[PDB]
């Protein structure tokens, strides 16, 4: 039960975490590409 | 602080072409497709006004509509940088 | 709940995702390490 | 172009890797800067 | 593929994992994208409906043979912006 | 007229009713190419 319990609030969400995983080369990114990869996110948060 | 460097040489051994690419799949698109008009007071052109008092009055009111618009007092490093915003969203604006 | 707001504001601002406020705010827009996150709130000078 | 007179179909080598026409980096679209090794494709101005 | 065998290779996790190296296989492409604002048909002919009483109002006048000042279009997240006359007051009213 | 109101004008009169003078068709591209009837006059308005 506790190690179940201690996963559950340790684990982001799929949904942010498979896309932003597509966004590693050079992961200091420059204030642009960070834009567009949030209005990635922001659309494949609903849809899926 | 050590450097090493070596040197290196290449040619294309081919008579015809040898090598090709392609576009194949699209990521997210880089520069938001809004409207962000320009703006020509950017430049330092030749023929200017005749009273000073219209040629503030023009860059006034033309200000007054876009957010691309030069900073009022012109810097000495570099030349009149448009105002830096806060907070960015969308991607780099597309200049209409 | 219910938001005073006038009888102009065009509907194209909510057949999509919106913000209730009127001025989309938040820590993900922070651009750089040094701006002012109450700039992108509260400052009406700048645009949204 | 130096070879007008020389190249007869130099259409594929004109339109592999121009380099970029501005910066990409800057929250507006910015001429080139001096040092930027960008790479691009273009097939918008090669048709004109 | 076709009649050759060849080699099939990402070389994205081997090398380019953990370093600040861009991968070189991941390209930008510009495209250039116009749109006429503000044309009005010269004829009588062309300025014609599909059926009779489309998009017809209520009001006595219609409002939509009037002269267009506008365009329209969609933006990179999909949401309707608008590109009017004023627009082009930082181009046309320059000195220049 | 097939129907009641195909193409129907605002104006007064229906400028379907005057008899043609041009005629339209597609270039090799596809494009719409206007022939009209002032460009007969290299034969029709020759001594011959």
């Amino acid at each position: 039960d506790q190690l179940l319990g201690v996963l559950l609030e340790k684990a982001p969400p799929l949904s942010l975490l498979s896309p932003i995983n597509k966004f590693q080369p050079e992961g200091h990114l420059n204030r642009v590409a960070r834009a567009a990869l949030l209005s990635d996110l922001k659309r494949r948060v609903c849809a899926d | 602080n050590f450097t090493l460097t070596q040197p290196r040489a290449h040619v294309d051994l081919g008579v015809g072409y040898t090598a090709v690419c392609a576009t194949a799949a699209l990521r997210c698109p880089l520069t938001d497709m809004g409207n962000t008009a320009q703006n020509l007071f950017f430049s330092r052109g030749g023929v200017p006004m005749l009273h000073d008092n219209v040629t503030e009055s023009l860059r006034r009111i033309t200000a007054s509509g876009g957010r691309l618009n030069p900073t009022e007092p012109l810097p000495i490093f570099g030349g009149l940088r448009p105002a830096t915003s806060a907070g960015i969203a969308r991607g780099q604006a597309s200049v209409c | 709940e219910f938001v005073a707001m006038p009888v102009s504001t065009d509907l194209q601002y909510f057949r999509t995702a919106c913000n209730p406020r009127g001025r989309a705010s938040g820590m993900l827009y922070m651009g750089d390490r040094d701006a002012d996150i109450e700039a992108i709130m509260f400052d009406h000078t700048q645009s949204d | 172009v130096n070879t007008n007179c020389n190249t007869l179909d130099r259409l594929l080598m004109e339109a592999k890797a121009v380099a970029s026409q501005s910066s990409t980096d800057t929250e507006y679209q910015f001429k080139r800067p001096p040092g930027s090794t960008e790479m691009t494709q273009d097939p918008c101005g090669l048709f004109q | 593929v076709g009649d050759k065998l060849v080699f099939l290779e990402a070389l994205e996790r081997r090398v380019y994992q953990a370093t600040r190296v861009a991968y070189p296989l991941i390209g930008n492409i510009d495209i250039t994208f116009i749109m006429p604002m503000g044309v009005f048909q010269a004829n009588s002919m062309d300025r014609y409906t599909r059926h009779a009483g489309d998009f017809s109002t209520v009001s006595e006048q219609d409002p939509r043979q009037f002269p267009p000042q506008g365009i329209f279009f969609y933006n990179k997240d999909g949401i309707l912006t608008q590109l009017t006359l004023r627009d082009a007051m930082g181009t046309i009213c320059h000195s220049s």
